[PDB]
């Protein structure tokens, strides 16, 4: 009877739809690898926080160890330190 | 083996103490005195020994900044006298102790 | 092995260029496009469990996509006469394929079923040859009924001389989704051929009696608290919205669709695409269901009946298989094991799906010229 | 549907398709149109100083995490954790049916994590624990006010953790898991919006300036007997806080029944009087516009004038004539009023102000008041009277300490801040470099010479300041800069009415001056100028 | 023809948007990945700072080291013999 024939735009469409379907997959595994890296940052997050709520139990524990008090009469009475005089003192410059 | 300078420090600071000893040879050998020992504990402190007797003490952080103090301190104002000198002190926030 | 192709004249190597049906490879290229974006989406997560590899079922999908097209330019090489002289043997090979798959010496099994052969790398299910063996040979059976004795009773049981083993053999390991979308197929495809509505109707309610006898003692393997998925999975339509949540951003494939690449690949997609994309997957599967009944319906204009029964018995495999598997993930029907046709990540469906989708490009070529 | 040879047919079966789709989409669109977010707790902010040294850090302790659906299927544990968790019976019963329909109660909050371990272990009625932060102080009562507290929510309360309450308090983030109908968390798959934690946040307070400030306000205090004091020591160049102290101050961790007294700042909420202490910048502002010369003689005989039914009376009345360095030595009253009555008070106002009397601090805390600095268009005999005399105006500590400062940076008014100043900032040249100058000699002379003043004298530094009195009931007033050269840090001391001491501020509050900027200075490695 | 060009290209656009920029794009999977260098690093730090508090309070335990260091530093003491130089 007839005959019919692809639009004129057939290699054009054809790489528009490719680009499509890759972009698309693009978009799913950077949408996968940002869900990934989210949950990898998290993991860093939780090893800082770990990190640092030991600093502070390690902080809490020195501070009975360390006070301007305790240091102040350890160094007199125990290491018989001394505040120099103003004029004792030698500055330079 | 006893002429070189010996290392001492912690187990995994060994390669820390190194570096350490080469900035502070480099920064100490126009003032004359040459390093026979550094000593390292775990809290940080810096302790080193020359060959003449005198022996500097060096506390955890700023020590790139308290050594340079130290070297403007002996060589403008401490160059002279310095066989009484047998500990130096640099554990101030700019200070210098001399004994 | 290529003397039965005709590459000289076909729709892509004619004189006149290239002359096949632009409507329906326009719709079937965006639902197999689609069909791979939704399979990488919904299989990430699920392929990470398996192998480490995340585009493991989105590589073997493209893969399997790259042979359909293949498959498909192979097939609308094949005129249909050969269709026509081939449908007994076609018939006699996707029988000795479910035999083969029923026999546990080669079958590999699943959950519930057994309906693949291994193959290595590739695996293959004979269900959805057998669906397109059955259709071709009751196309076959159709236009023989117009040359041989009228009204024969002897020839009123002739489908059901190879209807009903294939029904009975493919409930025999669990694939009642299968055996229903290729029963629809054959009935509508006589309702559609010019058998007489009493004569439909008796034939169509002894096959549904048979069937209904033969789904007992059928379990998955012979010699030679599941409500959650469901229930979450219609969760995600809703939350999808008029406007979905955007490609790889889906939720409930993370924890209640292990099945989200197989089998809820509908509601993946109505999750990620949203409610209008839902209804644009729905209008797309049903243009090219009418599309593919239509070339029938032009097929039987020109006078080539064959070709216009083997576009109906596709068109109506078509739709059964998507009306089914959208109104299971949408919750109308129970039935769980089905696929969709294109959007689906079945490797061996995906294959037959373009082979079917070039035979009705070939209908449509051959209504026109010779 | 014409070409087919039984149209009726492919009609009906395309018509049953549409409506088997129809049915779909109205099942899709028409009907349509588990899993639970849980927050990420965000790090709090570490507060240190300008050192180095913490002042309030983010130590862990583990809570009791308790879950009332699983409570209530183990209601016949409820005693034997209630023995363990230190509550009666009933009250445990009672509080866990009034949460009933609740999914998450707390039951301890401070528990330490090697028993709050064996608790969860011994019993195990479906309880659960977490470890969250809860913030502590190394430094504790000195830096108390300064550095607020925060509540069991761990926000800001009061102080500097609710003044940058958003800096130290991180963004919390957010995260998927599957929690069933009871509560339990099945698994944790997707975080979608990761915890920010918060940023760390370094104050101006040096901790040796204030360990030394808060050592020599306490013994003023034992020893002087009186009823509160504060101290605010500042570094005039930068403009920022080295120092604050109020000796009622409480301990910021062990906050078990506090007297409000205890948590008062006294140097920003307590107003009071500047009295003498204002007089310097009167008297500049008269040098600044009425050409006044310092060595002017004013006639302050009979040391009493009578203002209508307001009287200005001076404390010592021997000396005839005085000079304004005699003036200010005698702390003397009728001759800066009549100086004041020569002058402009307008000028006097905005002198005042642009110094930060009673306008308002750059500080922003929480627990803050301004003082009251009064504006009229006309200024009467009885308003300049009571306005530049310290008699009617009223200032907090940290204002008077500020515009010491601000006096002693050659009149360089540099804005005021808690947080580190890493650069020094422009400020305003409230008052003209000569005038400031000619003021601080006076102020060093006034400390110099053998007034009244003698005691504020500082081992080894040439310190300067004036001292002044309140009335509402005396209060000690003392404020300077030690420095004479260049002056490098200004302080105010306030203390209240000492019982077994004279309210004299050259005899109360100068030994005090005098013994902390001595430490203050040596600390802070400046060249003596004695 | 056919308006298939002009869906293409608008599909194309916004899936290019939705990539390149915006939530889960790979602008954000290098910030994320930079986030995850600049974390690891700090852990570094953090983990050798408490290593070196750790060994501070154990000598704090039984030495005094500790307590020399921290009264030369912030309380500006020195031991016998004196001659602080300053500057």
């Amino acid at each position: 009877l007839f005959v019919k024939r692809l639009p004129t735009g057939s290699f054009l469409m054809l790489l528009l739809y490719i680009g499509l379907l890759l972009s698309a997959i693009a978009v799913a595994y950077s949408t996968y690898w940002n869900r990934q890296l989210l949950n990898s940052l998290y993991s860093e997050l939780s090893v800082r926080d770990k990190a640092q709520a030991e600093w502070g139990r390690l902080i809490l524990e020195q501070s009975t160890w360390t006070a301007h008090s305790r240091i102040e009469s350890l160094a007199v009475e125990q290491l018989r330190m001394r505040v120099p005089d103003p004029a004792e003192v030698r500055m330079v410059a | 083996y006893e002429h070189l300078p010996r290392l001492h420090g912690p187990q995994r600071a060994q390669q820390q103490v190194m570096q350490q000893y080469q900035l502070l040879s480099q920064l100490l050998r126009p003032l004359g005195f040459s390093i026979a020992r550094l000593e390292m504990s775990d809290r940080g402190g810096w302790a080193l020994t020359t060959a003449q007797g005198v022996e500097i003490q060096i506390g955890r952080d700023h020590v790139v900044d308290k050594i340079r103090r130290f070297v403007s301190i002996y060589d403008k104002a401490l160059k002279d006298q310095i066989s009484n000198i047998a500990r130096i002190d640099l554990r101030y926030p700019n200070g210098l102790a001399v004994a | 092995m290529l003397s039965v192709l005709r590459p000289f004249p076909s729709p892509l190597l004619s004189r006149h260029g290239i002359d096949l049906d632009f409507p329906l490879l326009a719709g079937c290229l965006a639902l197999l496009g689609l069909g791979l974006v939704m399979v990488t989406s919904a299989s990430s997560e699920v392929a990470a469990a398996q192998s480490g590899n995340p585009l493991y079922f989105s590589v073997r999908h493209l893969i399997y996509l790259v042979i359909g097209l293949i498959s498909c330019g192979l097939t609308m090489m094949v005129p249909m006469a050969t269709w026509q002289r081939w449908g007994w043997k076609l018939l006699l090979v996707a029988f000795g394929l479910l035999v083969l798959v029923i026999t546990p010496g080669i079958g590999r099994e699943v959950n519930g079923s057994m309906r693949w052969i291994g193959f290595g790398l590739f695996n293959i299910q004979p269900s959805e040859i057998a669906k397109v063996c059955v259709v071709i040979f009751m196309a076959g059976y159709l236009i023989r009924r117009q040359q041989e004795v009228r009204e024969s009773w002897m020839g009123f049981f002739k489908p059901f001389v190879v209807l009903l083993p294939m029904a009975g053999l493919l409930l025999r390991e669990p694939d009642f989704g299968a055996t229903v979308v290729m029963m629809g197929a054959a009935a509508a495809m006589l309702f559609l051929g010019g058998v007489g509505l009493f004569r439909f109707g008796l034939m169509v309610l002894l096959a549904v009696g048979a069937v209904v006898l033969l789904i007992q003692t059928q379990p998955y393997r012979m010699a030679r608290g599941a409500g959650y998925q469901l229930s979450q999975a219609l969760i995600a339509f809703g939350r999808g919205g008029w406007l979905g949540m955007g490609l790889g951003n889906s939720i409930q494939k993370q924890f209640y669709l292990p099945e989200a690449h197989t089998d809820f690949v509908f509601a993946v997609l109505a999750e990620e695409l949203g409610i209008v994309g839902a209804l644009a997957t729905v209008a797309l599967f049903v243009f090219v269901s009418l599309r593919a009944l239509y070339i029938g319906i032009w097929a039987e204009q020109a006078k080539q009946f064959f070709s216009a029964y083997v576009a109906y018995g596709l068109a109506f495999l078509w739709i059964g298989q998507f009306l089914i598997n959208i109104g299971v993930n949408v919750g109308l029907l129970p039935t769980k094991g089905l696929t969709l046709p294109f959007l689906s990540y079945g490797g061996s469906s995906l294959v037959i799906c373009c082979a079917c989708l070039g035979m009705l490009l070939r209908i449509e070529w051959e209504r026109r010229t010779h | 549907f014409q070409g087919a040879l039984y149209p009726w047919r492919f009609c009906v079966i395309v018509g049953l398709l549409l409506a088997m789709v129809g049915a779909i989409v109205w099942r899709i669109v028409d009907l349509h149109v588990s899993v639970r977010h849980i927050a990420i707790p965000a790090h709090r902010g570490l507060i240190t100083d300008r050192n180095g040294e913490p002042l309030a850090v983010s130590t862990p302790v583990t809570t009791l995490w308790a879950n009332p659906k699983e409570l209530m299927t183990a209601k016949e544990r409820w005693p034997q954790l209630a023995a363990a968790l230190g509550q009666d019976t009933k009250l445990f019963a009672d509080r866990i049916e009034q949460n009933a329909e609740r999914e998450f109660i707390y039951l301890v909050r401070g528990l330490t994590p090697e028993q709050g371990e064996g608790v969860i272990a011994l019993k195990v009625p479906g309880v659960y624990s977490i470890e969250e932060f809860r913030r502590f102080y190394p430094a504790g009562e000195v830096v108390a006010h300064a550095v607020g507290f925060t509540d069991v929510d761990d926000r800001g309360r009061e102080g500097i953790e609710l003044a940058f309450d958003e800096w130290l308090a991180g963004v919390p983030g957010k995260r998927q898991v599957l929690k069933d109908r009871r509560g339990r968390v099945i698994k944790d798959v997707q975080v979608t919006k990761n915890a920010k934690p918060g940023k760390t946040l370094a104050l101006s307070i040096d901790l040796r300036l204030q360990y030394l400030a808060h050592r020599e306000l306490r013994n003023a205090l034992l020893e002087n007997g009186a009823k509160a004091g504060s101290l605010v020591i500042m570094d005039v160049k930068t403009g920022e806080i080295l120092a604050m102290t109020n000796q009622p101050t409480y301990n910021p961790n062990n906050r078990r029944n506090l007297q409000p007294a205890a948590m008062r700042n006294r140097a920003m909420i307590d107003v009071f009087e500047p009295g003498s202490t204002v007089k310097p910048f009167s008297m500049s502002a008269a040098l600044a516009s009425g050409r006044w010369k310092p060595s002017d003689i004013v006639d302050v005989y009979p040391g009493t004038l009578q203002i209508g039914r307001y009287t200005i009376r001076d404390v010592s009345r021997n000396s005839r004539q005085l000079d304004l360095t005699g003036i200010l030595i005698k702390s003397s009253n009728v001759g800066i009023s009549k100086i004041a009555f020569d002058i402009g008070a307008e000028s006097i106002y905005s002198v005042m102000q642009q110094v930060g009397l009673g306008q308002d601090t750059g500080l922003g805390f929480p627990g803050e008041r301004v003082g009251n600095l009064p504006n009229h268009r006309k200024w009467p005999k009885a308003e300049t009277a009571t306005l530049a005399y310290g008699y009617g105006l009223s200032v907090t500590a940290i204002q008077l300490a500020h515009a010491y400062a601000a006096l002693a940076n050659d009149g360089k008014s540099v804005p005021l801040s808690m947080t580190r100043v890493d650069r020094v900032p422009d400020g305003v040249q409230v008052i003209s470099p000569e005038v400031a100058s000619t003021v601080q000699g006076m102020l060093q002379q006034v400390v110099e010479a053998q007034g009244g003043v003698f005691r504020a004298q500082v081992p080894g530094y040439h310190a300067a300041g004036k001292s002044g009195t309140a009335r509402k009931a005396y209060r000690s007033l003392f404020a300077g800069f030690a420095p004479a050269t260049d002056p490098r840090i200004a302080m105010v001391v306030v203390i209240d009415e000492p019982s077994k001491a004279g309210y004299f501020g050259g005899l109360v509050s100068a030994p005090v001056f005098s013994k902390v900027m001595a430490g203050a200075l040596r600390l802070m490695n400046v060249p003596p100028d004695n | 023809p056919y308006w298939l060009f002009v869906v293409l290209i608008l599909a194309l656009a916004g899936l290019q948007y939705r990539l390149w920029v915006g939530d889960g794009s790979l602008a954000q999977v290098r910030d994320l990945q930079k986030q995850i260098a600049d974390q690891h690093g700090e852990n570094e730090r953090l983990l050798e700072r408490n290593r070196i508090l750790e060994a501070e309070v154990a000598e704090l335990k039984k030495g005094t080291e500790t307590v020399e260091e921290r009264a030369r530093h912030e309380l500006g003491m020195v031991k016998d013999g004196e001659t602080l130089y300053q500057l």
